[PDB]
């Protein structure tokens, strides 16, 4: 099926001009990193003998470079989650007085209640996302002791197959999320270019909107509804992530 | 069937008629010894997690030691401390005993401060070669290993009602770099996988 | 100078690998061809060679 | 840059290139209050390119990223439909040349 | 064993993953069943006929 078919009915003198407009939100998802792993040298391709470690020595010295190679993706990885949360220096705190207008902003933000601040959405992705590898901490202990099957992460960790840890932890990252976001909602987008000039919200709304070619009195003569359809949007982007479990 | 390892008493369960067991590809972990018919477990006698931290051979002596995912518990047991010299042994317990996310970091002190990261070292820990020696009364410059700073907190003091504009502007020159070329490069078929022969 | 520096140097170290991987036996008794030449007839240091 | 872009300057290098970016990087804040519009005999007389700026018990329209005040003029602010529906708006005395 | 794992005497600063050099194997075990029977090596390679 290609799409759906449509007419124009150009005319040759013909306005279409829109009376009611309809906010929506829209969710992307972007990955930045990758999970870095180092292997070994000899643990892999001899295990544990001195006779396969004489052949490889004389054999050549490839793990050299391999390992380092491999150390400069680490590297890599760090540097993006380092490039794409860490725009801004400075942290802003989240605001103590929540009047930002008709807009709710109550999931967006940090949620104060949970001891991690992971507002709520960012804790419905990490609950969303199975992450099945060995992020979560296998210890050795669980792979000398209280065994009774091989799995494969005990595998990988006996032939040198490591993985190390991210450099900045998600409370990190967390932290990073909550500042940009109250730099965004209480200064606009100053922060960005300066430093953090106080922007009331429906002042931000009228920036935002003459920018895109929508003259202020759209916003002012009627923004409850706007409010109503952002909460609505919000609400529904909510449910989707929540119930669908596949974006 | 010969092979080197260390040994351990285990609760695996073999058949009558089995001898030994493989890992998941073709490794044997688990030999039955025969002359008390026990099960027997078998672990690789090397545990690769063990990362060093260096200020440079030209700024000190010191090191630090991150061993990978374990508890400062068993890294005597995790790296048979009573099969190593005893400088080893040094890095295996002691006072500084900092323990980690990603495994315990024996061998720097932890600071209770919230300095800039100089070296990464795992989950938002850093460390870093200071010359605390001043400041610590007699003692040596030394490896600390703090958590990293979050740049600097600030507060915008919205209010509902407050416009914040620039009276002064600063015009400012930033340098970007970068690169566009690298050096092309070509081999020759023969003489280089057989000289001349 | 940073990475316009880096690049120049990554490019250095692979040729100076490229290099310093030509004394690896890669199983033969010797990782010099002229040395297999004298020492073996052509039947049976071919292998080698290979 | 990290400001406002103004412009650029290339220098070679090797094997790349060095841009040198000018910014504007806006300082020297001042916060007074303001208001999104001021309900003159009726009528909201939104600002047109700039924002509405209080200094104690005065008014004033100013560029948004420079303090350049100025009188309410008729041609500073353009109205749409009456004040009951901007909220917050603050009523002021709206200056008119041709007077 | 970092100088060892990058082969290098010369150590710069930073944080490095280095091999296996601690432990090495120091003794070796034999374990074997309980025949202490020969075979009949006399009866079978000293055989009137085959
Ligand atoms: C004005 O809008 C109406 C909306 O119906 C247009 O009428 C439709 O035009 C499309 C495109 O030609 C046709 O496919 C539909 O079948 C038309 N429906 C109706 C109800 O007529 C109309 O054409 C538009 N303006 C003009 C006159 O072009
Ligand atoms: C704004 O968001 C907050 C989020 O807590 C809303 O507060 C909750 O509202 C629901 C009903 O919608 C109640 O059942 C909860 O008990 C409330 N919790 C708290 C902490 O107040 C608030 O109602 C929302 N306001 C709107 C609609 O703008
Ligand atoms: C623009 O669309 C919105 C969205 O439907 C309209 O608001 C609705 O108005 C009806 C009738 O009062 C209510 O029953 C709905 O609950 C409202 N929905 C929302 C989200 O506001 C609004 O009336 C429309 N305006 C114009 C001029 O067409
Ligand atoms: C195989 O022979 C060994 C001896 O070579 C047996 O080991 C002995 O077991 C008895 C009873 O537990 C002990 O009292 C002896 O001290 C052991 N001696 C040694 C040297 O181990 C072993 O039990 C025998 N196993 C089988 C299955 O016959
Ligand atoms: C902007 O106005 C405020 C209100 O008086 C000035 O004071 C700040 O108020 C906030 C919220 O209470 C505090 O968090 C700040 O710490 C206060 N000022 C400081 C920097 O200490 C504020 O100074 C004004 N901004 C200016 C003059 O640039
Ligand atoms: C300034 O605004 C206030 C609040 O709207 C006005 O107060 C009321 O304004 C309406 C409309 O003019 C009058 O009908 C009421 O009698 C006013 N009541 C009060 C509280 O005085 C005030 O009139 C406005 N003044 C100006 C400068 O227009
Ligand atoms: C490390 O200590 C924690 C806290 O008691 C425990 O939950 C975990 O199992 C320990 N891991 C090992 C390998 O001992
Ligand atoms: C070590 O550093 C000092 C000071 O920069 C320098 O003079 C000396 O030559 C360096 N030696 C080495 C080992 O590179
Ligand atoms: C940090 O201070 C706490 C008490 O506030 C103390 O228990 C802890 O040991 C300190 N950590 C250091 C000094 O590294
Ligand atoms: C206007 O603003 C200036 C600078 O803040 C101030 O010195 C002056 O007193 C103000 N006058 C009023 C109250 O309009
Ligand atoms: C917040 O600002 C709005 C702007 O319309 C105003 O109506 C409201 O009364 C203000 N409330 C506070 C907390 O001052």
């Amino acid at each position: 099926s290609l799409g759906a078919e449509n007419s124009v009915a150009y005319s040759n003198n013909s306005i279409a001009i829109p009376t009611n407009f309809t906010i929506s939100v829209t969710t992307e998802i972007l990955p930045v990193s990758m999970t870095k792993t180092s292997v070994d040298c000899t643990m892999y391709i001899c295990g544990d003998s001195t006779e396969c470690s004489n052949l490889l020595l004389q054999y050549g010295s490839f793990c050299t470079q391999l390992n380092r190679a491999l150390t400069g993706i680490a590297v890599e990885q760090d540097k993006n989650t380092q490039e794409v949360f860490a725009q801004v220096k400075q942290i802003y705190k989240t605001p103590q007085i929540k009047d930002f207008g008709g807009f709710n902003f109550s999931q967006i933000l940090p949620d104060p209640s949970k001891p991690s601040k992971r507002s709520f959405i960012e804790d419905l992705l990490f609950n969303k996302v199975t992450l099945a590898d060995a992020g979560f901490i296998k210890q050795y202990g669980d792979c000398l002791g209280d065994i009774a099957a091989r799995d494969l992460i005990c595998a990988q960790k006996f032939n040198g197959l490591t993985v190390l840890p991210p450099l900045l932890t998600d409370e990190m990252i967390a932290q990073y999320t909550s500042a940009l976001l109250a730099g965004t909602i209480t200064s606009g987008w100053t922060f960005g270019a300066g430093a953090a000039l106080q922007i009331p919200f429906a002042m931000q709304m009228a920036y935002r909107f003459n920018g895109i070619g929508v003259t202020q009195n759209v916003l002012y003569e009627n923004q409850k509804l706007i409010a109503n359809q952002f909460n609505s949007a919000i609400g529904k982007i909510q449910d989707s992530l929540s119930s669908t479990a596949s974006a | 069937l010969t092979g080197t390892g260390v040994l351990t008493e285990s609760n695996k369960k073999f058949l009558p008629f089995q001898q030994f067991g493989r890992d998941i590809a073709d490794t044997t972990d688990a030999v039955r010894d025969p002359q008390t018919l026990e099960i027997l477990d078998i672990t690789p006698c090397s545990f690769g997690g063990v990362s060093v931290i260096t200020p440079g051979t030209n700024a000190s002596n010191q090191v630090a030691v991150l061993y990978q995912d374990v508890n400062c518990t068993e890294v005597p047991v995790a790296i048979h401390a009573n099969q190593l010299t005893p400088t080893w042994r040094v890095y295996s317990t002691g006072s500084n005993v900092f323990q980690t996310r990603a495994g315990c970091l024996i061998g720097a002190e932890h600071v209770n401060n919230s300095y800039e990261c100089d070296i990464p070292i795992g989950a938002g820990i850093c460390a870093s070669y200071q010359t605390q020696t001043n400041s610590r009364s007699v003692a040596s410059q030394s490896i600390i290993a703090y958590t990293m700073s979050l740049g600097a907190e600030n507060s915008v003091a919205y209010s509902n009602n407050s416009i914040a504009i620039p009276t002064n502007f600063t015009i400012s020159v930033t340098t970007e770099i970068l690169p566009v070329s690298m050096t092309k490069t070509s081999v020759d078929c023969t003489m280089y996988i057989c000289g001349d022969s | 100078l940073g990475k316009l520096q880096d690049v120049v140097n990554q490019n250095a170290q692979a040729l100076n690998t490229l290099v310093k991987q030509l004394s690896s036996n890669f199983g033969a008794i010797s990782s010099v061809l002229n040395d297999i030449l004298s020492r073996l007839d052509p039947p049976e240091a071919e292998v080698q060679i290979d | 840059g990290k400001g406002y872009h103004l412009m650029s300057f290339p220098q070679s290098a090797p094997h790349g290139v060095v841009f040198l970016h000018v910014t504007y990087v806006p300082a020297q804040e001042k916060n007074f209050t303001t208001a999104p519009a001021i309900c003159h005999d009726g009528k909201a007389h939104f600002p047109r390119e700039g924002v509405f700026v209080s200094n104690g018990t005065h008014w004033f329209v100013t560029q948004r990223n420079f303090y350049e005040p100025q009188i309410i003029t008729t041609d500073n602010t353009f109205v749409s439909g009456n004040c009951d529906v901007v909220i917050g708006i603050v009523n002021n005395t709206v200056y008119d040349p041709l007077q | 064993e970092t100088k060892c794992t990058l082969k290098s005497f010369t150590v710069e600063k930073g944080i490095y993953q280095t091999s296996n050099f601690r432990v090495q194997p120091t003794e070796s075990i034999v374990r074997f069943p309980n025949i202490t029977n020969l075979c009949p090596f006399g009866e079978v390679f000293n055989a009137t006929t085959f």
